[PDB]
């Protein structure tokens, strides 16, 4: 069976460097084109680079020209993606794939076929930072009030209401990642429509932040 | 005097997968004249010293000739690996003979690419020494039969050099002649 | 670069069709359309290539065709395990040498369709005092789990400052998402209203909030 074992990746700051590699077995490596594809979170696939079986030809998507270098070591059955000047928009899961290629003689293109398992590249300048917590005031027989847990890093945050006494109608939504590199989430409770006091308890251990916010109309 | 010009000054050369061979026998081979005849960029020998060649006798000599990239002339030798040596033209480990090459960019390149020169890219196994594989059978890389057409795990086995005159020097076309010195039988090819 | 539906749904046993529209220089210019299936956290898997060809029997329920600049993928005999993302792609013969659509989520219906419940919060006054402004649009209880959210200031589309999550499966097997629009306090006070429009299964739900 074909195997493509991906290596490399991880977390860097903007302007940093990475090198991904793919180690092939189960096929005669130096007969095949190799292709790199990336996938940002919640998005589709994007073609990144390709390289001919003999490195005599290699192509790159425009936004990585002069920053990424594709290469291959046929003796080691490996293909590499060298990444410099990394930007936040480069954050993605990166896949190596076999083929992706084009035979001039027959004008035939073989689609990316076998794919590595993917490796995560994260480019971020964010630093640990405790959230600011803002009350989300109310105004189907029920009222929604909540807590905006804004601008923190890294995940996670824990939110409870009335120190765990209120658990019904409580929906804590998963976080957004902002373009600042910081996370935000919201915790909402749906309550019967001035009598009960509602308090959200926000805990961010990485910053040793604890905050209780009273939510009122 | 051996008719080397029939090989070296040939107007057209074969593709390396379809390498041509001329048997040379019953003639005097003068290699100092051959060497000074042209601007060879490679002139190397194996099992013999290049500078003691005019005192040698052999039974026959075979002149194999083809075109490859300058960066692949290094594969035309015993003990070499690579797609050229593995799938196109293979010398035995105990090769006795000389490998000669020269840049042919002025003859073999064409604006917009000369796609006539081909090489083999896929094969089920490596060539034996001096084996010649001209097949164009679709290469079956997986378990599904290819039915003579390209597709998933099914590859046309040949690839074109795209020789353009603007190519880097490693990628320009080089004409290669491999002289094989065979000795089984009375000798029919001697130096002067 | 290629255009495919964000999501399609069908009931178990049915056929569904995913369209993928390109241009004369790709879907319309080659017979090199490929379709990939991708399960969460897994690498894509080639299900169809050369518009209609199957790499293996794993694609026996898949078929492809093409007319003009649109290709189509049909899945027959829909099974629960067909729930996955499907990506179309095409060779272009130029950067990008392979183009993709944005991916289609296939939902195999396992419960009645359900419209999103949408709640929109305006910026806190405490947030305004901190020289910040965030609109919070919470979207819950929809099925299938696919939604598109648009923001409007007054009635004009607002694109900058928008951050919306992928849907996440609730414990009741319906889905939830949230979208954020960050603004300056002045931007917030200088419009008459802001709206969060959530489109689901061709029907749109809108909440509007105003400064007070
Ligand atoms: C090819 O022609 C040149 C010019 O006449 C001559 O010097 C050379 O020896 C010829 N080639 C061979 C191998 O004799």
């Amino acid at each position: 069976e074909v195997q493509l074992v991906e290596s490399g990746g991880g977390l860097v700051q903007p302007g940093g460097s990475l090198r991904l590699s793919c180690a092939a077995s189960g096929f005669t490596f130096y007969s095949y084109w190799m292709t790199w594809v990336r996938q940002a979170p919640g998005k589709g696939l994007e073609w990144v680079a390709n390289i001919k079986h003999d490195e005599s030809e290699s192509h790159y998507v425009d936004s990585v020209r002069g920053r990424f270098t594709i290469s291959r070591d046929n003796a080691k059955n490996s293909v590499y993606l060298q990444m410099k000047g990394l930007r936040a928009e480069d954050t993605a899961v990166y896949y190596c794939a076999r083929d992706g290629g084009y035979n001039i003689l027959t004008a035939y293109y073989h689609a990316p076929s076998y794919w590595g398992q993917g490796t995560l590249v994260t480019v971020s300048s964010a630093s640990t930072k405790g959230p600011s917590v803002f009350p989300l005031a109310p105004s189907g027989g029920t009222a929604a009030l909540g807590c905006l847990v804004k601008d923190y890093f890294p995940e996670p945050v824990t939110v409870s209401w009335n120190s765990g006494a209120l658990t019904s109608g409580v929906h804590t939504f998963p976080a957004v990642l902002q373009s600042s590199g910081l996370y935000s989430l919201s915790s909402v409770v749906t309550v019967p429509s001035g009598t009960q006091t509602y308090i959200c308890n926000v805990n961010h251990k990485p910053s040793n932040t604890k905050v209780d916010k009273r939510v009122e109309p | 005097l051996c008719p080397f010009g029939e090989v070296f000054n040939a107007t057209r050369f074969a593709s390396v997968y379809a390498w041509n061979r001329k048997r040379i026998s019953n003639c005097v081979a003068d290699y100092s004249v051959l060497y000074n005849s042209a601007s060879f960029s490679t002139f190397k020998c194996y099992g013999v010293s290049p500078t003691k060649l005019n005192d040698l006798c052999f039974t026959n000599v075979y002149a194999d000739s083809f075109v490859i990239r300058g960066d692949e002339v290094r594969q035309i030798a015993p003990g070499q690996t690579g797609k050229i040596a593995d799938y196109n033209y293979k010398l035995p480990d105990d090769f006795t003979g000389c490998v000669i090459a020269w840049n042919s960019n002025n003859l073999d390149s064409k604006v917009g690419g000369n796609y006539n020169y081909l090489y083999r890219l896929f094969r089920k196994s490596n060539l034996k020494p001096f084996e010649r594989d001209i097949s164009t059978e679709i290469y079956q890389a997986g378990s599904t039969p290819c039915n003579g057409v390209e597709g998933f795990n099914c590859y046309f086995p040949l690839q074109s050099y795209g020789f353009q005159p603007t190519n880097g020097v490693g990628y320009q076309p080089y004409r290669v002649v491999v002289l094989s010195f065979e000795l089984l039988a009375p000798a029919t090819v001697c130096g002067p | 670069a290629l255009t495919q539906p964000a999501s399609v749904s069908g009931s178990p046993g049915q056929s569904i069709t995913i369209s993928c529209t390109g241009t004369s220089s790709d879907v319309g210019g080659y017979n090199f359309v490929s379709w990939y299936r991708q399960y969460p956290g897994k690498a894509p898997q080639l299900m169809i290539y050369d518009v209609s060809r199957r790499p293996s029997g794993d694609s026996d329920r898949f078929s492809g065709s093409k007319s003009g600049n649109t290709a189509s993928l049909t899945i027959s005999g829909l099974q629960a395990e067909d729930e996955a993302e499907y990506h179309c792609s095409s060779y272009t013969g130029r950067s990008p040498y392979v183009v993709f659509g944005g991916g289609t989520k296939v939902t195999v219906l396992g419960q009645p369709k359900a419209a999103p419940s949408v709640t929109l919060f305006p910026p806190s006054s405490e947030e305004l005092q901190a020289n910040k402004a965030t609109l919070v649009c919470l979207i819950s209880d929809f099925y299938p789990g696919a939604v598109t959210v648009a923001w409007k200031a007054d009635s004009s589309p607002v694109k900058a400052g928008v951050e919306t999550t992928t849907p996440s499966k609730q414990s009741n097997n319906k889905y939830a998402a949230s979208s954020y629009l960050s603004l300056t306090p002045e931007q917030w006070k200088s419009h008459r209203s802001y709206s969060c429009q959530v489109t689901h299964e061709g029907s749109t739900v809108e909440k509007t909030v105003a400064p007070t």
